[PDB]
Formats: structure tokens, sequence, C-alpha cells
RNA sequence: CUCAGGCGGGUCAGGAAUCCGCCGUAGAGUGCAAGGGCAAAAGCCGGCCUGACUGGACCCGUAACAGAGGCGGGUCCAGC
RNA sequence: GGUACGGCGGCCAUAGCGGGGGGGCCACACCCGGUCUCAUUUCGAACCCGGAAGUUAAGCCCCCCAGCGAUCCCGGUUGUACUGCCCUCCGAGAGGGGGCGGGAAGCCGGGGACGCCGCCGGCCA
């Protein structure tokens, strides 16, 4: 696994086409809502990024994982709905290089990525009032393993912005 | 790799209708009329393939000079050569 | 069966007579699945149980589970219409009893129905075209004004409202010949 | 229409009145044109030229004023009709200056031997230079009447009622179904006379 | 003349043989890649034909602007 | 000059799809019958020919609508996204910013919209 630093920007153009990119590889990360989503919530945690970046598959899988376990230990699967709300459709490629350095440098595809705008949500934590320090631990630690700045955001049903009144009662 | 000029090189918006002007155009430009001195507009029309002007010149404005059987002749300024067209009027749109 | 609809199905079809549902038209198929002598037979069938000849249909796509092939003839096809039409049908409808099952008639009133064997008005297993008899018969209604939508110059479309429906097809089937079954 | 993409037909096209490739076949000749349209119980011949704002009829003859004027108790909508609305047409557009012009029949088959082609004679017979080919006119008999007369005949001899049911509005009218040649021949010279 | 696909109804007959009705902006087809164009057609089905011909003119492209042997294409005059 | 009459057209959905009510001096149709003209790879179903027994059920003509499609105007998002020129402006980088000049798409709310126009003829007056 190369750093991610390489990835991390979003200067080349979107590659996603499967219908011409030769050798494409399958997702690694394949669930995307977790707890009960059917269930009501009066408070959501969103996660923001502060710049555009590009997120991979690896990171997005090792959040989701570590996020699901923390609220399934703490909170309880019927009382938590937790979302991922992107998708990886950039395909990450590498030179593939006794030895031709730099000649038909043409990456081979190697991995996916997220490709994310400014102050774009990333994940999301449905709970109610008793779990919102559960809910914005487990945004924290999401946020932990991404290669960008991130932000937590607290919304009502309504859609409005109620962190600071939240945080402060 | 480079890539020779062609008619139909890279048209694939430039020679593409709109869905809804798809089929037959209405009959006023095909029958329309120009005299000697006239600026006219060369707006390409996809679905006739008679008397078309190579398509590097669409969209540009010329002078009649003349008729030969049903194309008008234009002339256009091309950098400083003068070059001549036999356009059916069809594809030829009145300035103003 | 039972139409709830009957008295005021026949009180619009007297108040108007140009919706009453009249038959556009009477086509029997037989479908025998080979070229060959058994198509002649079928043919010759035809022509002496109708009166004109009829219409070799080939085979569409290659079937090798029916042994068919594309431009093979298959089939034999016969559309009747008129008085001769009506006769048609009616000793076709004597053919089997004259009950007709509430499954089958089609959304705008026409039916379809199946004649296995030769018990039938007149006919003899004669010793050509014998074996070759099974058809079916598919009877299509139609309102007078139906001339619109197959004419070429200003063709036009026809609404809802004077389009048919099973019922009323039901209703005139009544009023013509037979019964239903509820099956 | 179901989408933004949906190509809704020409107002003619849709009302399917006008065949726009013919028109436009026709239009490019730059002469006028003689165009011939057919009713149930009428006949149209109009002589028209082009304008981009809308064609302009310069002569126009409708079957109905046969009835009038000359006066013409047969049925409208025959080729002896349609062969004297052509006379009628022809003599208006030479009256009026027009000399040539092609035949426009829309929408209707070329179907030889039609009441198109009866008003297409009918217009050469006047005078109006019109191109075309005799092999498609209808035949004299028919042109003049006489399979009319001799279905009335056979009618007659077979059962009345069938007669009486095929004719019964020229009966009415008063004019017999017999002697319709004869009254076409009294009409065509009346035209003649009028109009020469 | 109108396609692909779908729905409802039919003796063997079924997922699929052939047939009736309706919806159906082309989701079919157009010899072969892709793009563009085509619905009273440029698609499918038929009739009649050889203009896939002869003697020539001008113009555009390869090769923008800006030079070109060879080649391709377009607009026409005359003959049959 | 009138007409809930027709023919040929221009723009080619703000004009289409789908619904409700009314109408036939004339005219347009449905409709009646296939000797003759013409045709079915069968069928007068289409096309064609000869007509007026019946019908305004619908094609058509007149009035209305906003469910779908389309599209014009106004207000919000919003001078938001994006962008031409200059810069000794900030930023580790990514990028951003100041001055002058332009400026969306989509979405929400309220209206519009079930076409406009040209030539001629028929009937009545």
């Amino acid at each position: 696994l190369r750093p991610a630093k390489i990835d991390r920007y979003v200067d080349k153009p979107a590659y996603t086409r499967r219908e011409y990119i030769r050798g494409a590889p399958g997702p690694k990360i394949t669930i995307f809502d977790m707890g009960n989503p059917a269930g009501d919530f009066e408070f959501e945690v969103s996660l923001h990024t502060a710049e555009p970046v590009q997120i991979r598959q690896n990171a997005l899988e090792a959040a989701r994982q570590q996020v699901n376990r923390y609220l399934q230990k703490n909170v309880g699967r019927s009382n938590y709905h937790f979302k991922i709300r992107v998708y990886p459709f950039q395909v990450l490629r590498e030179n593939p290089m006794y030895g031709n350095g730099m000649r038909r440098p043409f990456g081979k595809p190697i991995g996916l990525a997220a490709r994310l705008k400014k102050d774009q949500k990333i994940l999301s934590i449905r709970v109610n009032r008793q779990h919102l320090k559960f809910a914005i631990e487990g945004a924290r630690r999401a946020a932990m393993k991404f290669p960008c700045k991130c932000y937590y955001r607290i919304y009502d049903k309504e859609g409005n912005d109620v962190t600071t009144k939240i945080l402060s009662q | 790799v480079q890539k020779a000029h062609s008619f139909r090189r890279k048209t694939r918006k430039k020679l593409s209708k709109h869905p809804r002007r798809r089929g037959l155009p209405p009959l006023t430009r095909f029958l329309q009329e120009f005299e000697v001195g006239q600026r006219v507009h060369i707006v390409i029309e996809p679905s006739y393939h008679k008397g078309m002007p190579d398509p590097r010149f669409h969209g540009r404005t010329g002078t009649v000079v003349g008729k030969r059987g049903e194309a008008y002749i234009v002339e256009i300024k091309d950098g400083s050569k003068v070059k001549t067209l036999f356009i059916h009027p069809v594809h030829l749109r009145p300035q103003k | 069966v039972e139409i709830p609809n009957k008295e005021q199905i026949l009180a619009d079809w007297e108040a108007h007579p140009m919706r009453r549902p009249r038959i556009e038209k009477v086509t029997i198929n037989i479908g025998v699945g080979e070229s060959g002598e058994r198509l002649t037979k079928a043919e010759i069938m035809l022509q002496q149980l109708t009166g004109q000849k009829p219409i070799r249909r080939k085979a569409k796509k290659t079937n090798r589970d029916f042994g068919i092939r594309r431009g093979e003839p298959i089939a034999v096809k016969v559309t009747l219409r008129g008085p001769k039409a009506y006769e048609l049908l009616k000793r076709l409808l004597a053919a089997v009893d004259n009950r007709l099952k509430a499954s089958s008639f089609d959304e705008h009133g026409n039916v379809c129905f199946g004649i296995e064997e030769h018990i039938n008005i007149p006919g003899v297993e004669y010793d050509p075209e014998i074996g070759i008899f099974g058809m079916d018969v598919c009877v299509t209604l139609e309102r007078p004004g139906f001339r619109v939508a197959r004419r070429k110059r200003k063709r036009a479309k026809i609404p809802t409202r004077h389009k048919l429906t099973k019922e009323e097809g039901m209703v005139y089937m009544m009023e013509e010949f037979g019964v239903e079954i509820v099956e | 229409a179901h989408g933004p993409r949906y190509r809704v037909p020409f107002r003619r096209r849709r009302e399917g009145k006008t065949n726009y490739r013919k028109r436009l076949k026709l239009l490019k000749s730059g002469k006028p044109r003689l165009v011939v349209r057919k009713s149930l119980n009428h006949h149209i011949a109009q002589i028209i030229v082009y304008d981009p704002k809308g064609d302009r009829t310069l002569v126009s003859a409708h079957t109905r004023e046969l009835i009038r004027d000359f006066g013409w108790k047969g049925h409208c909508g025959n080729t002896p009709s349609a062969y004297l609305l052509g006379l009628l047409i022809g003599y208006k557009a030479k009256q009026a200056g027009i000399e040539e012009a092609i035949l426009d029949i829309g929408l209707h088959p070329p179907v030889r031997g039609s009441s198109v082609f009866a008003v297409l004679k009918g217009a050469v017979d006047a005078g109006l230079n019109v191109p075309h080919s005799p092999e498609i006119f209808p035949d004299e008999y028919r042109i003049r009447g006489e399979h009319i007369a001799e279905y009335a005949k056979m009618l007659k001899e077979q059962d009345e009622e069938k007669f009486r049911r095929q004719f019964g509005g020229y009966l009415v009218k008063g004019l017999d179904p017999e002697k319709l040649p004869e009254h076409f021949e009294e009409v065509k010279a009346r035209i003649i006379e009028k109009f020469e």
C-alpha cells in the first residue's frame, strides 16, 4: 500500500468509466448502512471535509469498522443509524515499474477512491439525545482515519444547525 | 498519435442535431434565395448530405458571388487567402 | 357469468345505434409447425372450409428444438369479414358447445378460442386433409367509427370512450349467440 | 409527448394532410401547382404559388359551383364531375393568364384511371399545359359516364329495390340515371360556350 | 408498409413454433469499428433498370493560417 | 358583412399527451354496395369505383382544465458556482485573495400556457 499522500489531491481528471478502463478492481467496501435506518432519531451528526480530497476505500473501510464497533459496543444496534454517503468511483492507477522506467508510463489500476469537494458530508450518525457524546466520539474516531482536516456538525430533523445549542446544553 | 484531418473528424457535437429537431427541416431554408453580393452565415444542416461544405468552415460568414446549378458560390477569407465554396442554400442563413 | 351493467349497456346501445359493436373480422389459424404434405393438406382443408385462398405464414427466427428454419412456411392463416364471416362464425361457435369461458375475453372485448377436431358444421374425414384439423379462431370486434385509426389520410386516434371493453364484448356476444361460463 | 427528447411532428403531418417530402420535390420546380383533392361528395382544384409566409391560391374552382351556374345534378364525386371540374379550372387558369402548372395529388395514391387524373385530363383539354403521360388517363367511356348508366341498367333489370337504394337521390333530384352521358355532354357544351 | 421490447387472449403449443388486440420517439434496423444522420424513411417488403457510362470545366481536403506530386470529395455543361 | 364549413400553407410542443361539455343550412365524415377503374403475397381490412337508407357514437368544429411533458415572466437560494485582465496580497502545500469587467445550472414559491398567423373557396346575407 503506497502512501495516501499520492492520491490525496484532486488535480487529475476524473477516471471512472468502467466501460473503457481495463482491469479496474472490485470495491473493497461493500457495507454503507448500519444500525436501524428505519427508526427515527432526533439528532444527526455529520462529518465534513475542510478541503477537496480523495479518500481511499481502505480508509473508508477502516473508519467504518472502527465507528461501527464503537457504536455497537456503546449505543446498541437498534439505537443508532450509521451511514457513509460517498462511494469510491475514482480509479487509482500506478506506473508499472531489466525493467523500463518512464517508458510507456500510463498506470495500471491499483485501487479505488472517493473524490469529495469542500465542506461535503462524508458520513452521518443518527442518534437521540442520550447518545450524542457517543456519536461525536465516533465521528472524531472516523476523522482520525482520513487524510484531510474534518469537522463535525449536529442537525435536527428540520436540518438546522444546532451544534452549539446541543454542546452548550 | 498524429491524426490527419478528415471530413468528419471531431464532429460529434458540431454535426449533431437537437433531439426535438430530428427529421426534415422546414422547407423555407431549402427554398430560400440570395442575390450576388449578399452576406450569409454558414450553418450546416446535418441531415442533408448534398452540397455540404467542409465542417471547418461552419459558423463563418461569407459573401455570395454567383450561383451554379442549385448551389450558391460563397467566398470566404481564411487568413489572407480567398476560398470559394459551393454551398446548398439549406446550409446558408442570411445576415441580419 | 354475471354482468352487472347489462341493462345499462343495452340502453346505451339502443339510445346510440352507432355505439353498437360489430364484428371487425374472424381469423382462423392452423399452426401445423412443418412444411410439406401436411401443410398442403391443411391449406386444402382451409380452402374447402372457408372458400378463399389461405396464406402460408413462414417462421420468424430459427429454432432447432422445433426443427424450423427462417423463411420456411410453418402455419396457415385465413381472415374473413362480412356476412360470410357471420355465417362461418355461427358454424364455428356451434361446432363446440356454445359456451365461452369468462377468462378469454380480451381487454377490448375481442375473443380467441380453439377447435381441436372437425366436430363442426358439415365436414368429413376424407382421405386427403385428414388429421390436419385443429384451429384457433379469433373474433375481433369493433364500433362503426373505427375506420379513422385505420385509414391513411387524416388518421387520428380513438378515445377510450369509443373503444370497446370486455363487458361490452360479452354483452354483444350474448345478444348474438352463445353463453358464458364461470369456468 | 413523454419527455424532453420526444420529437413532435409538424402540425400538418400530425393532422395527416401534408406530405412534406413530396411537397419539397414539387416546390423545387418553381412552377405553379395544380392541387387536386377529393372528398366523399365533391372535388377541389386549385392553382397555387409558393410564398415563404404561406402559399397563395391564384385560381380556385370547387365542384359545388357546377350545381349552380351551368347546372349539374349528377353526383359530384365521380369521374364525369372530376372531368368537368378539370375543364373549369383549366379555363379559369387560361383566363387568368397562367399557362403552365404541375399536378399535385397530395396523399392520394397514383392509381391510373382515378378522379385526380380525370381532373388532369379535363385541364389538359381545357388548355392548361401540364406535363403528363396519356397512359394514366381514365377511359373515355368512364369519363363520359357509360359505366354508371350500365350499372343503372343492370340494377333495373335485376331487383328493382337494389336499383332504388343505389340511385335513390338521383330520382329525387329528378335526373334519370340513364342519359347521364347526355347530361354531361350538355353541361360540357355549356361550359365551353361560357368560356369560349 | 412500420421497427425492438412489453402486456392481455388463443388446439396440440410449453420460457421459446403460428395467429388476434393494445401500449410502443425508435429503446430496432441501416454489410463490417465508432461517431453523426435517418419513421407516410435513408429501415422492411415488391416492380422496372445499370448513372458503378462517355467528352470536359470549376472548387474544397490530405497539406487551417501557409508552399505540393499522387489521391479522395463537392458543384456543374454536353451526349446516350 | 356573418358562418360550432372546407382546401393550400408559415412558425414546428407556451402548439404535445390525457380529460369534461356542446354542434351539425352548407360543408367534412362515419356509413350502404362491389358491374365497371383499381388491389389483396387471403380478406372492398387498406386503396379504388359507384352512392345517400341511417348517425352525430367519433374524425372534425366551438368552449374549458394544469395530472404528465414543454416553456415564458417575477421573487429567494445569489451576485452563490464558475470566469477575463493586473498584482511586491495571504498560504508549507493544495490552493485562495484584492481591484475592474461578466455571470450560471438545479431546487423552492407565485403567475402563464390545452397554440398564433397568411392566401383562397363553399353557404347565407
